[PDB]
RNA sequence: AGUAGUAACAAGAGGG
RNA sequence: UAUACCUCUGCU
C-alpha cells in the first residue's frame, strides 16, 4: 500500500519517487514528510538523515 | 510374390529406415482395471532384490523396514541393491575433485533459492497425493487442504508467506498425536412437495493417531502407467504426498544446479543439446586418444533402475554434497531422503470379483487384503498376497529399499554421472579409460584402450563399479560396438540421423481450442521440418491433413461447402455476409492460408489486412464472454507429454475462439460436491481483489495481511486522489461505505 | 470508483466470504486462487473430439445471455442455463461463437498490431523478403544455441518486469529504480505507442514479456545464425537443400562487422594457397557478396579493424582504419594489431569495471594539442613512451593520457575512491574516459605508485620524476622526454602488407585461423571457392569431385601424376591443413603413391582417393612417418587415419558409399573397388605391410621404432587402431 | 560423511567382490544366430473392425463432395444398384453364437431401412438384437458384504492370451493393401499459394506422392477407418441409449475424375455410456463379400456368414455368375480405439517422410532434385519382396505403398505385442546392422534378448507376420553374406 | 456372444 | 420379488 500511496501521489504531481518510504505527505504544500524522533539531540539525527 | 518391408534393410541401413520400426500410428496400450497387482509386484521385486539385507521394525511406524546398503556384496549378474556408502562417497568426492567449487555455487544458489522461495511455488506442478482425502489432488488444493488442517490444529508458521516456514510446520506436525481432520459423508433428508427423500452432504470431525498421520505423511500413492509404448506389460507409477513435496523440490533444485554444469549429464536439457553433449564427448574422446587406440561405444540401459536405488544413499549424497555448509541447510535437504527411506505405499483400488453362476460383480478395497480369504484369487495373485502381508501396515505397504517411478529425479542421474566421471585417464590410470552421457536408466558409454581385451577390462570394471553402488546394467538390452553408431530414441550413425516416427502422435488436433490448436498444429509441422527432417512435400501434406482434421473436429468447414453440421448454417450466414472472404479464420469457415513460409505466423496476424473491419472488431472484441481472463504466467499455455509432462507455449491472438470446454461433472454425485462451491466462492473473492490490485494478475502480490484490509486501504486513497487531484459527495459516499463495511467485524 | 466498493459491501454482507476476505492473507490468496476441483486433462485430443460432438460443450460468462439471443435465425440454441462445474459460468453451443463473429458487438482494435508487434514483425519481414534460387547439396548443420526472439531489446527479466509494470500498472508499481535511458526510452515509447488501446492489460503485459526479454534455444543451423534468419530455418534449409532468402529489414552493424571478418579471413586463407594470391584475392573480393551486398562497397564504408579485412582493404586500395583519437590526442598505429578482450577488473577502491583490454605489441604515433609522443605498448604494459611538447604541462598532460591508455595494473591499483563521471548529456562515459577524467583531476597517487627506473644519459633525452622534476639519469617507468603524415602502404603478390620504409605491417600467415560461424549469409561467386561455405563442405565436395571424375583421374594417376597433383580443385582442401604440414604431408603421400606404382600387384584406389587431395603441395624431402593427417575443422583438429576408416573418411561397404563427416559423398566405382584383394603398400615410407603379425619375428614395434631394420627384414608393428601387422622394409627407394 | 576421505575403497571392494559378476562380451555374428521362434496353436483369426481385401461395394455415381448428403439416403441409393437378392441362408456358422439371431438381425435391419424416413435410423430393441449387442450382459454390481459367501466368486480371468499360429491370409492382406487401384481415395484440403521456389519444388514432389498414394488400397482402408470411427464416436456420444444404424460409406473418384459413392455394408451401434477411455461399445458389422469363407474358414472364426444373392462377372475370355455373401459379426471398440482410428491419415506422413528422405539423400549427393528421376525414370532397385525366384526389387512408387501399408496395418492391428516386438527386435536389427558395417558388435546376454522379443509373439496376425518377416530378412542377410 | 489381455468393459449412482 | 417410469453422471 505504502508504495502504492507514494506512486499514487507522485503520479498526480510532478514529484520524484523517493528512495525510502516517507511517513506522511502534506497536500497543501505537496511535500513528502519523514518524521524523526530520537533520544539524542537533534543536529545529529538531522544531519544523519 | 510376398511383400516384406523389412527387406528394405538389405539396401538401406537400419538407422536410415528406422521410421519403419516405430508403430506409432496406432492406439498405445492402456490398463483397464487396477494397479494393485503391479504395485505389489513392484514392492515384492524391490525387496526380493535386497533380500540379503537387514530387517528392522520402525519405532514410530512398526513397518518391516529392509536395509540393503553396506550389505553383502552380490555374486551373480542378477539385479541387486547392495550398494556401498564408502564407494558412493568416493565417487561423489571424485566428482567434487573433478569440478572445483561446483558444489559450492550449487549449494549457494540453493541457499538463496530456499531463502527467497514463497509458498506459492508449491501450487505449481503435477498432482500430489492428498493425505487429507486419501486421493490424488491438484497441488493447489492438496496444499490448501494441508494448510487448512494445519491451521485448524496448532500450526501456522506458513502464515508468514515463505516455503521454509511451511516446511517447518510439517516436521512439527509429527508431534501432535491427535490430528483433527474434517470428513464429509452423505446423509439423506426428507422433503415435502406442495413427500420424497433427499440426498445431502454433512461433515464429521475425526482425529487420527500418531501411527496414522505419520503413515499418511509417508504415504505414496500408486497407479498403472497408461499409453506407454515399447512394452508388452504395464508398469506401476507413484505419486508423492504433500509433506515431502517441499523438500524434494529443494533437493531436486540442488541436483538440477549440479546437473546443469556436467557434460556427462543428459538432464535437464533438450534433445538438440543432448545431441550436442553427445557430439562433444565423442569429439573429445577421439581428440584425446592416439592413432593406435580403439574406441567402443555401448548402447546402454540400466535394468530395474528405481527398484535398486536407495534413499539412504541419497542421504549420503545430499550430506556429502552439502559438506561444509550451514547445518540448517544440511538438515533441510536431508529430510526427503529420510522420508523416502521410511516411505510406505498405497495399493490402489484393490480387486474386482465375478460370480459366473449368479452373474454379479463386486469391489474390494486394498485395505481389506489383510483380512480376506484367499479362495477368490489365482496362484500368482494369492502368492503375492502372501508375500505382501508381512510388509502391509494400516492399509499401506512398507517400502524402505529401492524407489518407484515418478517419485524423485535428477539426483539419481548424478550417481550415474560420477561413475562416468570416474573413467578419466587421470583417475583410472590404466591401459583403458572411458567417458559418456547418462540420463536416468539410459546411458551411452565410450570405452577406449589399446586392445580388445583392454576394452573388456574397462567394460567389466565399469560394470562392477556400477554394481558396487546399486546400478545394474542390462546385459539383455545393452550392447556394444566400435565407436561410430549407437540413446533415448536418438540414433547416431557417424552423426545423429532423424527419427520422425517418434513425433507422429503430435501431428493432430491438440484439443485445447480453435485458437490454440491452430498455432500448435502449424508449429508442430515447423519444428519437425527443422529437428527431425520432415521434408517440404510431406510438410505441405501435413498442413493439408491438419486442416482436414481441424475442420472436421470443430465442425468449421469452409463457408462454400455443402456439408451439413450444427454450424454450417451460421457459418454460411457469416460467409455470405462477409465481403473479404480470405480474411475469415478457418474456425469461421475461411480458407487455409498456410504453406511452408507461413508456419511461424499466427492465423489472425496472417489474415489481419484481409479482414472485414466489423468481423475483426467482433472477433477480437476484448469484451467477449467466451474467453476467461487467465494470468500472464498461464496465458497462451498448454500441456504436452513427450518425459512425464511439460508445458507447451504457443503464439496466438486472443479472440472469441480462445475458449475453454465444459468441466467434468462427475463430482456432482460424489461427497466432494462442496468443493465446487468452495471454488465458486474463492474465485469471486479474487475477482474483486483484482479490481483493487490489477497488478496481481501479472506478479503475485507478496503480502501478509487480511485480504479485506488491503482492499480497503487502497479503496480510500483511490477514492481520495481521484478527487483531490482528479465530487466530495462521491468521496464521502465511498469513505462512508468503506467505514460502514469495516464496522462489520 | 464506486461499483467496486458497492460490490465489496454486497460481498462482505455474506459471512460465507467475509470469512475468507478476513481470514486468508494476501499471500494465501494466491493459494486459494488455484484451488480447483478440475484436473489437468490427460488426453485433450480425445476429450475435445468427444466433447465437440455434444450440443453445449463450451462455457461462457453468464452475461452472454444478455449479449446474444437464446435462439438464432435458424433455430439453433446458442446458450443454456446449465452452469459449468465450479463456476458462475453457463454452457453454450459453438453457434454462439459464430453468432458473435457475424452479428455481435463491433469493437475498436486498429491499434492491436502495436500490442502484437512481436507477431506482426514476423509477417513484416516475410512480406518484404526476397527469395533467390534453391541450391541442392550436402547441408551440414551445427547444433548451437541461438536467439529466438528477433528484435529483443536486451535487458534482464526483472529489468523487463520493471518496465512492464511502469507501462501497464503505473500506480501499482513496486518500488525500484529505472536504471537508464535503456528502460526509460522503452517505457516512454511503449507508453506512447500503446496509448489507450482497448485490450486486456494481461495480454499487454504478456506480449511485452515475450517481446523484451531474450530467449535462446539449441538448434541445428546451417549458415546465417542471426535471429531473423533463425526465424525462418524451416523455410531456408533442409536435409539436402538451401533456399536462398533475405528477410525484409536492414542488417545489424554487429552482424555485418562479424560476418565481414569471417568472409575476409576465408578469402585471405584461400588466396594464400593460390598462385598469385593478390590476383586471386581481388577477384574474390569483386565476386563475393554479404547478405546480397557487394563486399567491396562494404569495405569502402566499413570501419572494422581486423588483419584479414585490412589486407583486403590494402589490396583494394581502401585506407586501413589505423587511426583514432582519445583524451583529446590523435593516435595512429604504425605497427601491431588491435587484439581486444572483454574483461572485468578491480580498481584501487575495489570497484569492478568492464574493460575491452588490448593484447599484443603495439606502436603508436600520438599527437595532439601542443604535445606529441611515440608510444610502445604491450598487453596492459607501457614499454616505452618518448614525449615532447611546447610546455612541461602539455607534456605531462599527454603523459597522463598515455599512462591511462596503457591499462597497466599500477594505474588501476592506484585508483582511490569510486568513479562516477557523467558526460554533458547525462551520459556515463566508458571506463577508459572515466579513468582519464579521474586522474586528470587527481594524478597524485598514480605517480607515487607508477615507479622509477635509473637510465643511461643520452643527449636530447631526459627523464621525469613523480614530483614533476626533470632528471638526466632517473625517470618514471617507461617514460622518456625529448624534443605525422598518412603513411603510404603497399602490398605485394603474396599479400604481405609493407610500409613505404619496406617494413612488415601485416602477414597473411598472422591472420587468425578461426572458423567462426557467420551471422549473415555470405555468397561467393568465385570459381576458386566451392559452392558451399565451411570446411565440412570443402571436404565433402573435394571427395565428391574425385569420385564423380574418378576414372579420368585414375589414368592421370598413372600417366603424368605431377599434373594431377597440381589440380586447382585441391586448393581449397589445403586451407584445412596447417601451413607447416602440407609439404611433408604431400611428400609423404606422393612417395606412398610412388611405392604403389613401383610395387606392382598392390593397388588400393580407395587409399588413393582418401589421400589424393593431400598431395597438392610442393613436397619436402623429409623421411618422417605418419599414422594420421591432421585437419583443422571448426576449431578442433580432426585426425584422418592413413590406414583404414576414420571419422573424416569412412568407406562403407554395406552401402558401398564413402562417408565424410557423417555425409555420403557418393558410391565409389560400381563394384570394381570392393573387389580389391591385395597385400598392403602405400601406408608406410619404405615399408610394406604383409598381413597379420607373426610372433616368430619377436616383440612388436611402434612407428617411431622403424629406423633400425635391414633392407628386407620383416618385423611386427603396432600400426594403428589396436592392430599389429607384419612389416617388411623394401630394398629400393622410391 | 563430513569427515570422509577416500583412501582406496572401490578397488578394495572390487577385489573382494566375486568374479562371477562380470560383463563378458560375446562377439555377434548373424551367420551363426538362429531364427525367431513363432508360436504354435490354432491359426490366428481376422480381428479387424471391417473387411479388408474381401470387402465388396455397392456403388453409385454421385457428384457430391467428400462427406455430403444423408448417409442413409446414399445407402438406400446404393442398395438399389444390386438386383439379384435372395432369401438369406447361413453358409458358414459362428461356432459360439446363436446364429439364428444374426439372420433375424439382417432381415430386421433390411426391413427397418425399407420402412424409414429422415436422417438417423434407430433399430427397435428386439431380443435377438439385444443378444448380438450384449444387452444386460454386465453382472450387477453388489457390495462385497452381500455376496461374501458365494462359492464360485473369483477374480476376473487374468491369464496371458492364448497362443495362436501364423496363417497365410495376413500376408495376403498386406500384399493387396500394398497395391494400386483405379480410384482416388484421398481428397486433400487446400493450401496457401506457392511463392518460394522450394514451395514449388514441394508441390511438384507432392503431386508424385499423391499419385502413388491416393490410389493405393491402403488409403481406402484409411478412409473406411476414419469414416467408421468418426461415425461411431459421434453416434456413441450423442445417442447413448439407441441402437443406431451407421452405413459403411466411402467417397472416391474414378480414373476419369468422376465422383462415386461406395457402400460396403452396415454397422449397428449398441448402447454407449462410455466413461473410461477403455470402455467398450458393442456393435454389429454386416459387410458384403464375394469371398467364400469356407475356402479359408480359419480366417473367419468370429464371423457368421450369410448368402444373400447372386451376380454376373466376366473373366479374360470366359464369363460366369457368382453368389454374394454377407459377413455378419458382433465386434467392439473404445473411445481411445476410435479416436486413433479417426487419425489414421497420419499414416500417409510416416510413409512419405521416409520416401522423401530417401529421395532427398540422393538429391544431396547428386546435387540435384532427384524427384522426377526416382518416379519417372523407372528403375526397380529397392528390395521389398520374396518370390520363388528370390528377392524382388521394387520402385520408389512401390515402396511408398509398402510403407503406407505397414503404417496402416500398424494402426489397424495395434497391440501391446506389436509394441513389445517392435521395441525389442529393433535392437537385434541394430546388432545385425552393426556387424554389417563391420563395427565388431558384441552382446552380453543374447538369449535374454531373444526371450524378450519372443515373449511378445503370442496371437496377433500382424505381430506374427512381422516375426516371420524378420526371419526372412535374417535368412536373406545370411545368404548374400555367407 | 463380443470386446479385450496379467483386469476390466459388457452402464454407474439415486428416487431403498 | 418383478415390471415400468423419473433424476444425476461420460477423465474425478
Ligand atoms: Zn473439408
Amino acid at each position: 500500500i505504502a508504495w502504492t500511496i507514494v506512486n499514487s501521489i507522485c503520479n498526480m504531481t510532478e514529484n520524484s519517487k523517493p528512495r525510502f518510504l516517507p511517513d506522511l505527505y502534506d497536500y497543501k504544500t505537496n511535500k513528502f514528510i519523514e518524521i524523526g524522533v530520537t533520544r539524542r539531540k537533534v543536529e545529529d539525527y538531522y544531519y544523519e538523515k | 510374390m510376398d511383400v516384406n518391408p523389412m527387406l528394405i534393410f538389405l539396401k538401406v541401413p537400419v538407422q536410415n529406415a528406422i521410421s519403419t520400426t516405430f508403430p506409432y500410428t496406432g492406439d498405445p496400450p492402456y490398463s483397464h482395471g487396477t494397479g494393485t497387482g503391479y504395485t505389489m509386484d513392484t514392492v515384492i521385486r524391490t525387496h526380493d532384490y535386497s533380500s540379503r539385507g537387514i530387517w528392522k521394525t520402525n519405532s514410530e511406524t512398526g513397518a518391516q523396514q529392509l536395509n540393503p546398503i553396506d550389505g553383502p556384496l552380490p555374486e551373480d549378474n542378477e539385479p541387486s541393491g547392495y550398494a556401498q556408502t564408502d564407494c558412493v562417497l568416493e565417487l561423489i568426492e571424485g566428482l567434487d575433485r573433478s569440478h572445483p567449487g561446483l558444489f559450492e555455487t550449487a549449494c549457494q544458489e540453493t541457499i538463496d533459492a530456499i531463502q527467497q522461495t514463497r509458498v506459492d511455488k508449491l501450487t505449481q506442478g503435477r498432482q500430489t497425493y492428498d493425505w487429507t482425502l486419501n486421493r490424488n489432488q491438484p497441488a493447489a488444493t492438496a496444499l490448501a487442504n494441508t494448510i487448512e488442517v494445519f491451521r485448524k490444529n496448532g500450526y501456522k508458521l506458513n502464515e508468514s508467506g515463505r516455503l521454509i516456514d511451511f516446511l517447518k510446520d510439517v516436521l512439527l506436525s509429527f508431534e501432535n498425536d491427535s490430528m483433527e481432520v474434517t470428513t464429509h459423508f452423505q446423509k439423506k433428508k426428507r422433503i415435502r412437495d406442495n413427500m420424497i427423500t433427499q440426498r445431502t452432504i454433512g461433515k464429521k470431525r475425526v482425529k487420527l493417531t500418531k501411527k496414522n498421520y505419520l503413515i499418511r505423511a509417508l504415504t505414496l500413492n500408486t497407479m498403472t502407467k497408461d499409453a506407454e509404448r515399447g512394452k508388452l506389460k504395464r508398469r506401476a507409477i507413484a505419486t508423492p504426498g504433500m509433506q515431502i513435496r517441499g523438500f524434494v523440490y529443494f533437493v531436486e533444485l540442488l541436483a538440477r544446479n549440479i546437473c546443469e554444469r556436467l557434460e556427462q549429464s543428459g538432464l535437464p536439457v533438450g534433445g538438440n543439446e543432448k545431441k550436442a553433449k553427445l557430439a562433444n564427448v565423442i569429439k573429445k574422446m577421439m581428440a584425446k586418444s592416439t592413432d593406435e587406440e580403439l574406441s567402443y561405444t555401448i548402447t546402454g540401459d540400466n535394468t530395474k533402475w528405481n527398484e535398486n536405488q536407495n534413499p539412504r544413499i541419497f542421504l549420503a549424497m545430499v550430506l556429502r554434497i552439502t559438506a561444509g555448509q550451514p547445518e540448517w541447510f544440511r538438515d533441510l535437504l536431508a529430510v526427503a531422503p529420510i522420508m523416502f527411506s521410511n516411505k510406505v505405499a498405497r495399493l490402489g483400488r484393490g480387486y474386482m470379483f465375478e460370480s459366473k453362476s449368479m452373474h454379479l460383480r463386486t469391489q474390494i478395497s486394498a485395505e481389506n487384503l489383510s483380512d480376506i480369504n484367499l479362495r477368490y484369487f489365482n496362484e500368482d495373485t494369492k502368492k503375492k498376497i502372501e508375500k505382501i502381508r508381512h510388509l502391509m501396515v494400516e492399509g499401506t505397504a512398507s517400502l524402505s529399499p529401492g524407489m518407484m517411478m515418478g517419485m524423485f529425479n535428477m539426483l539419481s542421474t548424478v550417481l550415474g554421472v560420477s561413475v562416468l566421471n570416474l573413467g578419466q585417464r587421470e583417475i583410472l590410470k590404466r591401459t583403458y579409460w572411458w567417458d559418456g552421457l547418462q540420463s536416468s536408466d539410459d546411458f551411452a558409454l565410450i570405452i577406449n584402450g589399446h586392445f580388445k581385451e583392454d576394452i573388456q577390462q574397462g567394460v567389466n570394471h565399469f560394470y562392477r563399479t556400477c554394481k558396487l553402488v546399486g546400478i545394474n546394467m542390462s546385459q539383455k538390452k545393452s550392447y556394444i560396438n566400435k565407436t561410430g553408431t549407437f540413446f533415448t530414441s536418438f540414433f547416431y550413425r557417424y552423426g545423429f540421423v532423424a527419427n520422425f516416427s517418434m513425433e507422429l502422435p503430435s501431428f493432430g488436433v491438440a484439443g485445447n481450442n480453435e485458437s490454440a490448436d491452430m498455432s500448435i498444429g502449424t508449429t508442430v509441422i515447423k519444428t519437425n521440418m527443422i529437428n527431425n527432417d520432415l521434408g517440404p512435400a510431406t510438410a505441405q501434406m501435413a498442413i493439408q491433413l491438419f486442416i482436414k482434421d481441424y475442420r472436421y473436429t470443430y465442425r468449421c468447414h469452409r463457408g462454400d461447402t455443402n456439408l451439413e453440421t450444427r454450424r454450417t448454417k451460421s457459418i454460411k450466414r457469416l460467409w455470405t455476409e462477409t465481403i473479404s472472404k480470405a480474411g475469415l479464420l478457418v474456425a469461421d469457415g475461411g480458407p487455409n492460408p498456410y504453406n511452408l513460409r507461413n508456419l511461424h505466423i499466427p492465423e489472425v496476424c496472417l489474415k489481419w489486412s484481409l479482414m472485414d473491419p466489423d468481423y475483426r472488431g467482433r472477433l477480437c472484441n476484448p469484451n467477449n464472454p467466451f474467453v476467461h481472463h487467465m494470468e500472464v504466467e498461464s496465458t497462451n499455455l498448454a500441456v504436452v507429454m513427450p518425459g512425464p509432462a511439460k508445458s507447451l507455449e504457443y503464439d496466438a491472438v486472443a479472440t472469441t475462439h480462445s475458449w475453454t470446454p465444459k468441466r467434468n461433472r462427475s463430482i456432482l454425485n460424489t461427497n466432494q460436491r462442496g468443493i465446487l462451491e468452495d471454488e465458486r466462492i474463492y474465485q469471486k473473492c479474487c475477482q474483486v481483489f483484482e479490481k483493487f490490485f490489477p497488478s496481481s494478475t501479472y506478479r503475485r502480490p507478496i503480502g501478509m495481511a487480511s485480504m479485506l484490509d488491503a482492499m480497503l486501504s487502497r479503496a480510500r486513497i483511490d477514492a481520495r486522489i481521484d478527487l483531490e487531484s482528479g465530487s466530495s459527495q462521491d468521496f464521502s459516499e465511498i469513505t462512508n461505505t468503506c467505514k460502514a463495511i469495516e464496522a462489520l467485524k | 470508483s464506486m461499483e467496486r466498493i458497492k460490490e465489496l459491501m454486497e460481498m462482505v454482507k455474506n459471512s460465507r466470504m467475509r470469512e475468507i476476505l478476513t481470514t486468508t492473507s494476501v499471500d494465501h490468496m494466491a493459494v486459494i486462487k488455484k484451488y480447483t476441483s478440475g484436473r489437468q486433462e490427460k488426453n485433450p485430443a480425445l476429450r475435445m473430439k468427444w466433447m465437440m460432438a455434444m450440443k453445449y460443450p463450451i462455457s461462457a460468462s453468464s452475461r452472454i445471455r444478455e449479449m446474444i439471443p437464446e435462439k438464432d435465425e435458424d433455430g439453433n440454441t446458442l446458450w443454456t442455463n446449465t452452469k459449468d462445474a465450479g463456476s458462475n459460468r453457463v454452457l453454450v453451443s459453438p453457434n454462439a461463437v459464430t453468432w458473435w463473429n457475424r452479428a455481435g458487438p463491433v469493437s475498436d482494435v486498429v491499434h492491436y498490431p502495436r500490442v502484437y508487434k512481436m507477431y506482426f514483425d514476423r509477417l513484416e519481414r516475410l512480406t518484404h523478403g526476397t527469395f533467390g534460387p534453391v541450391k541442392f547439396y550436402n547441408q551440414v548443420k551445427v547444433r548451437k544455441r541461438v536467439d529466438i526472439n528477433p528484435g529483443h531489446k536486451d535487458l534482464t527479466s526483472r529489468e523487463a518486469q520493471e518496465v512492464i509494470m511502469e507501462v501497464v500498472f503505473p500506480n501499482e508499481v513496486g518500488a525500484r529504480t529505472l536504471s537508464s535511458d535503456a528502460q526509460l526510452t522503452i517505457t516512454k515509447e511503449k507508453k506512447e505507442e500503446l496509448k489507450n488501446c482497448k485490450i486486456s492489460p494481461i495480454m499487454v503485459a504478456y506480449m511485452l514479456e515475450r517481446e523484451l526479454v531474450r530467449r535462446t534455444r539449441f538448434l541445428p543451423i546451417a549458415g546465417a545464425t542471426s535471429s531473423t534468419y533463425v526465424e525462418v530455418l524451416h523455410l531456408t534449409q533442409g536435409t539436402c537443400w538451401e533456399q536462398q532468402y533475405t528477410p525484409g529489414g536492414e542488417a545489424e552493424n554487429d552482424d555485418l562487422d562479424q560476418t565481414l571478418i569471417i568472409a575476409s579471413r576465408n578469402i585471405v586463407r584461400r588466396s594464400i594457397v593460390a598462385i598469385d594470391p593478390l590476383a586471386s584475392l581481388l577477384s574474390m573480393c569483386h565476386t563475393t557478396s554479404i547478405s546480397s551486398e557487394p563486399l567491396v562497397e562494404i569495405l569502402r564504408s566499413n570501419p572494422t579493424d581486423e588483419q584479414a579485412v585490412n589486407i583486403c582493404k590494402a589490396a583494394l586500395g581502401i585506407r586501413i582504419n589505423n587511426s583514432f583519437s582519445f583524451g583529446g590526442y590523435n593516435f595512429k598505429r604504425v605497427k601491431g594489431s588491435s587484439q581486444r578482450t572483454e574483461k572485468a577488473v578491480l580498481t584501487g577502491n575495489l570497484q569492478t569495471l568492464t574493460m575491452t583490454i588490448f593484447e599484443g605489441y603495439e606502436e603508436f604515433n600520438v599527437s595532439g594539442k601542443r604535445a606529441s609522443a611515440v608510444l610502445k605498448k604491450g598487453a596492459q604494459r607501457l614499454i616505452q613512451a618518448i614525449i615532447g611538447g611546447r610546455t612541461l604541462e602539455d607534456i605531462l598532460n599527454l603523459m597522463i593520457t598515455l599512462m591511462v591508455f596503457s591499462q597497466e595494473e599500477k594505474m588501476l591499483k592506484a585508483v582511490r575512491g569510486d568513479l562516477n563521471f557523467v558526460n554533458r548529456a547525462n551520459q556515463r562515459l566508458n571506463p577508459m574516459y572515466q579513468l582519464l577524467r579521474h586522474f586528470q583531476k587527481d594524478s597524485s597517487t598514480l605517480l607515487k605508485n607508477w615507479g622509477t627506473e635509473e637510465i643511461d644519459p643520452i643527449m636530447g633525452i631526459a627523464g621525469i620524476m613523480p614530483d614533476g622534476t626533470i632528471n638526466k639519469t632517473q625517470t618514471l617507468m617507461g617514460v622518456r622526454l625529448s624534443q605525422n603524415e598518412r603513411i603510404r602502404v603497399n602490398i605485394d603478390k603474396y599479400l604481405r602488407v609493407r610500409n613505404e620504409k619496406g617494413e612488415l605491417l601485416i602477414s597473411p600467415e598472422e591472420v587468425s585461423e578461426a572458423q567462426g560461424q557467420e551471422k549473415l549469409p555470405i555468397n561467393y561467386n568465385s570459381s576458386l571457392m566451392w559452392e558451399v561455405n565451411g570446411p565440412e563442405s570443402i571436404l565433402t565436395n573435394t571427395y565428391h569431385w574425385i569420385i564423380k571424375n574418378w576414372e579420368l583421374l585414375k589414368t592421370q594417376w598413372m600417366t603424368d601424376p605431377t599434373v594431377l597433383y597440381n589440380r586447382i580443385e585441391f586448393e581449397p582442401f589445403q586451407t584445412l591443413i596447417p601451413k607447416g604440414n602440407r609439404a611433408i604431408y604431400s611428400g609423404f603421400t606422393r612417395t606412398l603413391f610412388q611405392q604403389m606404382r613401383d610395387v606392382e600387384g598392390t593397388f588400393d584406389s580407395i587409399q588413393i582417393i582418401k589421400l589424393l587431395p593431400f598431395s597438392a603441395h610442393p613436397p619436402s624431402l623429409g623421411r618422417t612417418q605418419f599414422s594420421s593427417f591432421t585437419l583443422n575443422i571448426r576449431g578442433a583438429p580432426l585426425r584422418l587415419l592413413i590406414r583404414g576408416n576414420s571419422q573424416v573418411f569412412n568407406y562403407n561397404q554395406m552401402e558401398n558409399v564413402i562417408i565424410v563427416l557423417g555425409k555420403s559423398v557418393g558410391s565409389p566405382e560400381r563394384s570394381i573397388l570392393t573387389e580389391s584383394s591385395s597385400i598392403e603398400s602405400a601406408v608406410l615410407r619404405g615399408f610394406l605391410i604383409l598381413g597379420k603379425a607373426n610372433s616368430k619375428y619377436g616383440p612388436v614395434l611402434t612407428i617411431g621404432e622403424l629406423d633400425k631394420l635391414g633392407r628386407g627384414e620383416k618385423a611386427n608393428v603396432l600400426i594403428g587402431q589396436g592392430d599389429t601387422v607384419l612389416v617388411m622394409k623394401r630394398k629400393r627407394d622410391s | 560423511v563430513s569427515s570422509f576421505k577416500a583412501n582406496g575403497n572401490i578397488e578394495a571392494k572390487l577385489g573382494a567382490m566375486s568374479e562371477k559378476v562380470n560383463a563378458q562380451i560375446e562377439s555377434f555374428d548373424p551367420r551363426t544366430i538362429r531364427e525367431l521362434e513363432l508360436p504354435e496353436g490354432k491359426f490366428c483369426t481376422q480381428r479387424s473392425k471391417f473387411l479388408l481385401m474381401d470387402a465388396m461395394k455397392l456403388s453409385v455415381l454421385n457428384p457430391a463432395h467428400e462427406g455430403e448428403g444423408i448417409p442413409m439416403k446414399d445407402a438406400k441409393a446404393c442398395l438399389d444398384t444390386f438386383w439379384g437378392w435372395k432369401k438369406a441362408t447361413i453358409i458358414k456358422k459362428h461356432e459360439k453364437g446363436v446364429n439364428t439371431n444374426y439372420l433375424m438381425i439382417w432381415e430386421q435391419l433390411l426391413e427397418s431401412i425399407k420402412e424409414m424416413e429422415g436422417k438417423f435410423l434407430n433399430l427397435k430393441k428386439t431380443n435377438h438384437l439385444k443378444w448380438g449387442l450384449g444387452e444386460g450382459q454386465a453382472p450387477e454390481k453388489m457390495d462385497f458384504e452381500d455376496c461374501k459367501e458365494v462359492p464360485d466368486l473369483f477374480q476376473y480371468k487374468s491369464e496371458p492370451p492364448e497362443k495362436r499360429k501364423l496363417a497365410s491370409w495376413i500376408q495376403s492382406e498386406f500384399n493387396k493393401a500394398s497395391e494400386l487401384t483405379n480410384s482416388n481415395w484421398i481428397e486433400f484440403d487446400e493450401l496457401g499459394n506457392d511463392v518460394a521456389p522450394i514451395e514449388h519444388i514441394a508441390s511438384r514432389r507432392r503431386n508424385f506422392f499423391t499419385a502413388e498414394v491416393s490410389q493405393c488400397r491402403a488409403s481406402e482402408y484409411i478412409m473406411k477407418a476414419v469414416y467408421i470411427n468418426t461415425a461411431l464416436l459421434n453416434s456413441s456420444c450423442t445417442a447413448m441409449e439407441e441402437y443406431q444404424v451407421i452405413p459403411i460409406i466411402t467417397k472416391c473418384r474414378d480414373t476419369s475424375g468422376q465422383r462415386r459413392t461406395n457402400l460396403y455394408g452396415f454397422i449397428i451401434k449398441g448402447r454407449s455410456h462410455l466413461r473410461n477411455d477403455t470402455d467398450v461399445v458393442n456393435f454389429i458389422s454386416l459387410e458384403f463379400s464375394l469371398t467364400d469363407p469356407r475356402n479359408e474358414i480359419h480366417k473367419w472364426e468370429k464371423y457368421c456368414v450369410l448368402e444373400i444373392g447372386d451376380m454376373e462377372i466376366r473373366t479374360s475370355i470366359s464369363t460366369i455368375m457368382k453368389p454374394v455373401y454377407l459377413y455378419v459379426r458382433t465386434n467392439g471398440t473404445s473411445k481411445i480405439k476410435m479416436k486413433w482410428g479417426m487419425e489414421m491419415r497420419r499414416c500417409l506422413l510416416q510413409s512419405l517422410q521416409q520416401v522423401e528422405s530417401m529421395i532427398e539423400a540422393e538429391s544431396a549427393v547428386k546435387e540435384k532434385d532427384m524427384t522426377e528421376p526416382f518416379f519417372r525414370n523407372r528403375e526397380n532397385d529397392w528390395p521389398i519382396g520374396e518370390s520363388p525366384q528370390g528377392i524382388e526389387k521394387g520402385t520408389i512408387g512401390k515402396v511408398c505403398r509398402v510403407l503406407l501399408a505397414k503404417s496402416v496395418f500398424n494402426s489397424i492391428y495395434a497391440s501391446a505385442q506389436l509394441e513389445g516386438f517392435s521395441a525389442e527386435s529393433r535392437k537385434l536389427l541394430l546388432l545385425i546392422q552393426a556387424f554389417r558395417d563391420n563395427l565388431d558388435p558384441g552382446t552380453f546376454d543374447l538369449k535374454g534378448l531373444y526371450e524378450a522379443i519372443e515373449e511378445c509373439i503370442i496371437n496377433d496376425p500382424w505381430v506374427l507376420l512381422n516375426a516371420s518377416w524378420f526371419n526372412s530378412f535374417l535368412k536373406a542377410v545370411q545368404l548374400s553374406m555367407g
